[PDB]
């Protein structure tokens, strides 16, 4: 089962909250059930 | 094929280092303890 | 040991004696939740 609801009133500041992140880059898709946790900047071009 | 188990635990991993997930499985004649954690390895991994 | 789905299963089995000719089983004894991703072991 999936359920989602509302929480404007909980996870809402007037100067902006910046606890929550996600991630955009990666090489290759994730496997079910996965869990990734790296830092390493995403390797664009030859030099590091 | 043992006597006098000299064979005590194994490792799991992608890399074996202080950045990614590892597996510990050890077995010091008490209990076998499962532990996954961010562990940091040597390169002569042995117990007394 | 197998790895699928992100669950970890372990079988096992003791007996007393190159590897024996001879037939035996092994039963479930560990499955865990650990969800990583595993190539190489020590
Ligand atoms: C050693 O055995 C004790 C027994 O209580 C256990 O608590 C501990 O986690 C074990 N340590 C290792 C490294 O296996
Ligand atoms: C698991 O790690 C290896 C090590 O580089 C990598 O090649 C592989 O793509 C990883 N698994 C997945 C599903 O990305």
């Amino acid at each position: 089962c999936v359920i989602a609801w509302n929480s404007n009133k909980l996870d809402s500041k007037v100067s902006g909250n910046y606890n929550y992140l996600y991630r955009l880059f990666r090489k290759s898709n994730l496997k079910p059930f996965e869990r990734d946790i790296s830092t390493e900047i995403y390797q664009a071009g030859n030099k590091p | 094929i043992e006597k006098s188990n000299i064979i005590r635990g194994w490792i799991f991993g992608t890399t074996l280092d202080s950045k990614t997930q590892s597996l510990l499985i050890v077995n010091n004649a008490t209990n076998v303890v499962i532990k996954v954690c961010e562990f940091q390895f040597c390169n002569d991994p042995f117990l007394d | 040991f197998k790895n699928i789905d992100g669950y970890f299963k372990i079988y096992s089995k003791h007996t007393p004696i190159d590897l024996p000719q001879g037939f035996s089983a092994l039963e479930p004894l560990v499955d865990l939740p650990i969800g990583i991703n595993i190539t190489r072991f020590q």
